[PDB]
């Protein structure tokens, strides 16, 4: 009909792989991120199901530069292409202008290429959602990605399976200019209240960057005194 | 070979001479070196007739493909950075041309183009062999205040002071005249013979 | 049956995905631009979602260069792309010939491109229409694009979702050669008789450019005292 | 079936897809053409719509040099793609020849290249008809040209919705080498009577060349002396 | 099944794409050649639709060179481009060699070029019969080309909707040898015999060579002093 | 189904494409090759379908080369451009070595030009069967091609509707070693055994090479003196 | 339906194409890795079908280079493409750098190429599963690869038919840093733990790694004294 | 369904057009070769269907080189191919080395040529299966290869319709480091054990070879000595 | 090698020399070097052997197949663009030749083409090593008031003139006569040996 190949309109106007491809978003792994005083942060949600699994390739805070990290929802392959491509789009970037000034032109790159997955016959969409965020000359920002290439910036924001829950639990409780540890309490409290009853929050991934620093990286037992 | 172009108030005159050598010697006495490119455009060629011939023709094309599109005549200074363009991009494997583009989009101009695609605004320009010797004569009789008929006299002075002087030129003066009233005007053969005998120049 | 891929004719002669991706295109938001004394306006109607979105990146005038704008309507991701090829395409007249002289020739290489996507297989249109306003050699200009790729030339024109209610206005209450702060006034009238009945409007965007001068974009609190 | 793709011939040899673009043809507007004494000129119909488009991008004669012009009916982003490619195959003529001696292989030129897409796979056709005229070498010419590519010469004919109408009326009314005066008379008469029996004939575009002249298009009040 | 594209064959041997290709060939006008002392001719049947249609452009006999004609049957755009190919080929005969000596080789490039047509899917095949007849090396020569490209030589031969009528009139009539003059009054007693019971033969065009001249085209006047 | 397109098997291995060529074979015309004492022979069937065709393009055997023959049963615009294939490859062979040394190589590079045909998609397989018959270094040759690509040598064979016919005749009165007046006797014979109950042979084309000599083609009133 | 090709996502969002290439992959080999003090193993099951199979062409442990081994279950032919693509990629790393610093890059490398399969139509996904073992300079790693191309890093993990057996298994028993001499114990006490009620283990190929060595291949008569 | 092309995994997770190239397979003839005492033999059956084939070149022993030679069953122009793809890649390797070591890796070759057609849509996989046996610089070798591109090594296999009959023949009978002449003798009892019942064995061709020297064909009198 | 080419009322006559030097020394006194390319167009060649006579293989193509689709013969002038075109393309590896190119469509033209394609009209022109002799004696006396036959002994007294003075021309001279009424007219050979007699040129 109108839902298998990429290149149809539908009678009434939408693209049904464009659309089953944000079903696949819809089981990945929640995430977030939130805007704060001079900074943004990053929180990815990290859940176990074997003890035999090297906990450590988890990471789930892709740095795509010193500045920018980004975090990924859905299929994981098509995810790490993606990212993969983010990290040398900025590095083109720096080569050609020695600096990157506008973290959204870097967005937009990586939103182009999506977008001619959706148009071109012979491929399937990208089924991934992206958030971005880090410093650049103009200050922090914060972006999401998904798998259309529609591109939106937020003070706080939310993807995946949970994102739903997030995003109406900030909608209530989110505020501009936030410190860093609140900030990070907060949506430690925004992530908890996602859980299916009973299930307990387990140690996530924690990434912060303020205007004059780098990116940083919590450590397993700086995120442990959050919970 | 001699082209001279000149700018009034509100015209733009252009003349050449028609001597062609080929092989050496003088094999042509009736070359084409003036040309109309456009409602109100007009080129002189100086250096190789095959590069010069080819130009001419691309010109009078993408001038008229630019006025059907755009309803309106290309203004000459994008003409003087078309040819500016085609010129740099084969610098390298170059056309031996000397180039100049007169007219009037709402004020007389005149382009000289080298060949590298160098293309500077003047008052009055001249090239080819014989042109310094042109300069010579509108350094010290050219005027911003002189009429048309004025105009037209002094580069036919200058011509022929080119033609005494230059081996590589000789032959009868075309000239051009273009203004917005009148628009691209080529003076007659039996006027210029006219102003030439009541010019003094024989 | 004729509905699928374009390169197909219906036997009383439509394309249907170009009639289907004209479908998406109503579902887009609502725009419009007016001619007026020396000059023609932009107005885009800008409604919110949400509190978490960050208010600057809802740009819905996009500049061409210094003297041409587009507003755009449908797919935000096909709009993107197109912006993006009409803005180099402005460069590329610029280096050739010194200077922009008719707007009308850069929205043809636009329509165009748009063509091509609905007469070779392999690929769907763009589930776009655009409106392009500024000042040329001939004077204030103002064009519509829709997916097929049909031009036309307007005193007037909307699009998107409320394009009926707008055009129907203005097909009664346009006059020419208005002050510019008197159609700014019609236009914002015009936007504000599409709104569902018991909605109220919101802030828009409006652009102006006369003769002489560049384009000149509205600030948030100039917009305000129009309201 | 037989009606889909283009490189399907039907089992009593028809090529639906060419006669479904045959069918887009018949809902364009009707344009026609006369040859007179010494000359040729064309007619085209111009219905408003609405009174918010700006009237003189609605121009339906388009001239490939400044001694052909052309007039087409059916899908207007077609028919400008055709437009373009017969301007820029008559320059490849002028730069190659120094002139341009035949109007009939301009013609051909432009029927070849919609022939090829009737044939190959992939595309549609053109769903455009047109109707070259011009004074070439040989004197004043009239062409036609079909979505199929089909080209035949006349003294008469019409293009569009009212081409029967028209026709019909030439058929029994034309004579040739009129005076332009007497020729636009009867164009004009012959394209009113087409008019769906209540609708008033307003003011169309004229276009007539001579021989040793140039292409000249009447003014809107020439035009009005003439209804 | 096995009628839509070719590079099926049908389970007992055939191409029903080549075979409905021939049912357009049916719908053609009707054209004839025959064989004469030292020459050969060429008769094309040219009925009139209205008299709005410039009489020459009906031209049915194409010249290949000055000793090569054609006439063909069925769709006249793909004709035209078949027509085209055979000139440009030779053309290239004679800057490789000097001269033309077999036509018979110059037909078999034509023929190759139709063949590939049937065996390579993405395209569909001509829907053309052409006949070719001139003087070569070897003596006059008449060849017939059909959609697949089957090619035959004949003392007389005919294509169209009356090649029926006329194969059988010739079957009985035909002789050797003939002078010009008679095979030309035969020829169009052949033509004749193939009009719907009613019809008026209307003036045809007559093509004839004879060795050591080149071609020669009947006048208007010299084919009516025949019928 | 499994017999459309090659690049399918049957579910039980079978390519239905390949053998439904097959079956255009079984229409062909019946020819048939001989060994005999140091040489081979061709025998093609002509018959006749009218008086107005030129006998002689009936041409049903064609040299490869001066020692190298071939004939083809199916369809006649395929095997043409089988045999032109052939003679361009004896040509290169021969501009490479100076010689050819083994026929049998000239006929599998035809052998393998035909099995991509029913691998690769897009394309048909060649409808048509080949008998190849010379002398080469080894001695006198005789091979055969199907459609599909399989080569045999044989004391004697047949192609085309009466295969099976004249193939039960040699399989019964076939001797080695015969003089060559002798084999083409026997060959007549075998060919007549396979005219439909009433038909009366009608004279065909002999073809014949000795080691040592080139190949000689029968003329018309020796082939009459065998019958 | 959904379940064809790739390039097709599923109305809730799965790639069937995807998960039935991962139905091949549970009909493989049984294998198994485990991390131990300062090393890592490779088990992979031997079953042997025939004495007529010369035992050494089994080897089931492929060596990447002199420190990284892989083993593979599904498709065998798949899988022996999957190895010597990984085996030139590791050999490019140590021609750009000098040597090869990380394993998960080289595994990456592997599963994007494997990404691509599942994203391009035209080719279907690879039906293997890899495990990856080596040491590098951050010490002791293993990882494993899906058809998808799925990446996780392990203490322990096992692949084919009765990966959930052994997993099952190593999720109860496993401990860290073992002895080589107890981890080769467990593990083949793991792998018997998945054998069909009733067939014996036969002897397996063990390779083992420590950090400052090489890769050991385990000699049969050291296989044989550990069951 | 899932049957037609091969890009398709079945829902349980096979490849039907792979297996129905198997097929093909069953119907070929059938071949089997067995090492013994420091040497490798092929063994062929060859049966005749008329007497008017030249038996030579029913070679079904294709020697590679002066130390590789290869049996197929299955489609013989498919096997014709593959046959000669072995040649040339031995000959690639002879240049690049001086010398051929591993007679493996020319097999592997060959398997992954015939892998990359069951992958990659648009062509269709061989029919064709191969054994391989020769010296290398590792002794005597037998290798097997599937459509599929599967690869395993025997001391004694066998192809073709009767593969079973012959390898439970095998299965029972076989012995290690036998005399050519009892190895050769053990063969010929197991290919007659496969016979259908009543039909007798007719002189097959028998191709051995020893460390040192090269291949040997057996001549058709030495053959008759053994039955 | 000498060719000329004249221009007379409603008449153009061209005339070549036979004399073809190869691997240097006189090899061939018979060659051809004037070609009828149309009804009414002919042409001479000058330079390179091979290059010349491949552009007359082109050129006889190119104007057949333009006279088959538009139904007129080619214009002299355009036929002489075509040629400048083709020339100008490859100028930097070059036909290494000369031409004339003359004939009628509505008036007599001809027209002389260089290696770099520089077209230019002349009422005469001459090419090839004996040029210059030519020019002297059509310098002194030529005139466009000639009839056809006065026309015909002029060239065969300017081409007998170089041949006395260039070693490089000689031969048998062949003349070609070019009208509307007659179309492409090549004179007999004996009619110019009676001329050559006549005229005292031995």
């Amino acid at each position: 009909a109108y839902d298998r190949a990429i290149t149809v309109f539908s009678p009434d106007g939408r693209l049904f792989q464009v659309e089953y491809a944000r079903e696949a978003v819809k089981k990945g792994s929640t995430a977030l991120g939130m805007k704060f005083a001079n900074g943004v942060l990053l929180i990815s949600d990290k859940k176990v199901r074997s003890r035999l699994i090297e906990q450590n390739s988890i990471e789930k805070i892709q740095l795509i530069d010193d500045y920018v990290a980004a975090v990924t929802s859905g299929y994981v392959a098509d995810a790490r292409v993606l990212v993969d491509f983010a990290r040398i789009s900025a590095q083109q970037e720096k080569v050609t202008y020695g600096s990157l000034v506008n973290i959204e032109n870097l967005v937009k790159r990586v939103a182009d290429q999506m977008q001619q997955y959706t148009q071109y016959g012979g491929v399937r969409p990208y089924g991934v959602s992206l958030i971005f965020a880090g410093i650049d000359q103009i200050g922090p920002r914060l972006f999401d990605c998904d798998p259309a290439g529609t591109i939106n910036e937020y003070k706080a924001t939310a993807i995946g399976s949970g994102k739903d829950a997030v995003v109406s639990f900030l909608e209530r409780e989110y505020k501009e200019n936030l410190p860093e540890k609140e900030a990070v309490t907060l949506g430690i409290k925004a992530l908890k209240s996602s859980l299916e009853e009973g299930e307990e929050l387990k140690a996530p991934e924690i990434a912060s960057i303020t205007v004059g620093n780098k990116y940083r990286i919590y450590d397993q037992e700086e995120v442990k005194k959050f919970l | 070979t001699t082209t001279v172009g000149i700018t009034l108030k509100d015209a733009v005159i252009m003349a050449t001479e028609r001597r062609v050598t080929m092989e050496n010697f003088i094999m042509h006495k009736n070359g084409k070196k003036l040309f109309q490119i456009d409602t109100y455009t007009g080129m002189t060629i100086a250096g190789l007739v095959g590069d010069a011939q080819v130009l001419v023709r691309y010109m009078k094309a993408e001038l008229e493909l630019y006025r059907l599109q755009r309803r309106v005549n290309m203004p000459i200074e994008a003409v003087a950075t078309l040819l500016s363009n085609m010129l740099n991009q084969v610098k390298y494997m170059p056309y031996m041309v000397q180039l100049l583009v007169g007219g009037i989009d709402t004020a007389p101009h005149v382009f000289s183009i080298d060949a590298a695609g160098g293309s500077v605004e003047d008052i009055y320009a001249s090239t080819g062999s014989g042109s310094p010797f042109v300069y010579g004569v509108l350094e010290s009789q050219y005027s911003e205040k002189m009429t048309v008929d004025e105009g037209v006299d002094l580069v036919i002075r200058a011509i022929s002071a080119a033609k005494q002087r230059d081996s590589a030129s000789g032959g009868m003066i075309d000239v051009a005249v273009i203004t917005r009233k009148d628009g691209y005007v080529q003076l007659p053969t039996d006027q210029i013979e006219s102003r030439i005998r009541k010019l003094g120049l024989i």
